[PDB]
């Protein structure tokens, strides 16, 4: 099926009506998101399969049909754009400077956005449109708010 | 089964809604892949 660069939802019939789980990003014909939407299971696109390739539960990330494409990064510094893609609603940029994850292995780019969980893996962009990591893998701060990781892949 | 919809080109939109703040937070991420506040 549909092989064209860009965001796509990700869908279950599982469930009452189509229920959005997340989201992914299309690019050099792999597909890529978060481990927790389609815990690595196969994907249907038209009539046609998306097997998985690689994935890795602690990362929260997978691909599809080949290696994680996307190593772009946060420049630590510049604003960034997160273009949401929520539940039953229009694909909507919104920009915002990310705050910063501390943990024993190094510091990583968070974003404060409040979206449903099933805008899990919408992708957050440079200002060259790059996709420096995906939305939908962080924490539940003391206002009940969540704040994401901004999460990348490594690229062989 | 679970299956996938175009949604739209991944490009950045000059004036789009700036917003969120930018919070530096202490975390620990276990082996499940979840992340949590270090206090
Ligand atoms: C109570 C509550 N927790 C989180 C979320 C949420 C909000 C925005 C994006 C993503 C999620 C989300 O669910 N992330 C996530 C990661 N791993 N798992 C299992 C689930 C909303 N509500
Ligand atoms: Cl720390």
């Amino acid at each position: 099926g549909e092989t064209t660069d860009g965001v796509y939802r990700v869908m279950t019939r599982r469930l009452l009506g189509s229920t959005q789980v997340g989201v992914g990003v299309m690019q050099e014909g792999v597909f890529h998101t978060m481990w927790h939407v389609t815990k690595g299971a196969a994907l249907r696109s038209g009539e046609g399969r998306l097997d998985p390739y690689w994935g890795d539960v602690k990362q929260d990330l997978v691909s599809y049909c080949g290696p994680w494409k996307l190593d772009a990064a946060w420049d630590g510094l510049s604003e960034v754009q997160l273009l949401a893609v929520p539940p039953g609603e229009r694909a909507k940029n919104i920009q915002t400077l990310p705050g910063i994850f501390k943990t024993k292995d190094g510091d990583i780019g968070a974003v404060a956005l409040d979206y449903p969980a099933g805008t899990s893996g919408s992708p957050i962009l440079d200002k060259c449109g790059r996709v420096i990591g995906l939305y939908g893998n962080g924490v539940v701060i003391k206002n009940g708010s969540y704040v994401s990781a901004i999460t990348q892949g490594k690229r062989e | 089964d679970m299956y996938i919809e175009r949604a739209g080109d991944i490009t950045w939109e000059k004036d789009a809604e700036v917003t969120g703040n930018s919070p530096r937070l202490d975390v620990a991420l276990d082996e499940s892949g979840d992340f949590s506040l270090v206090e």
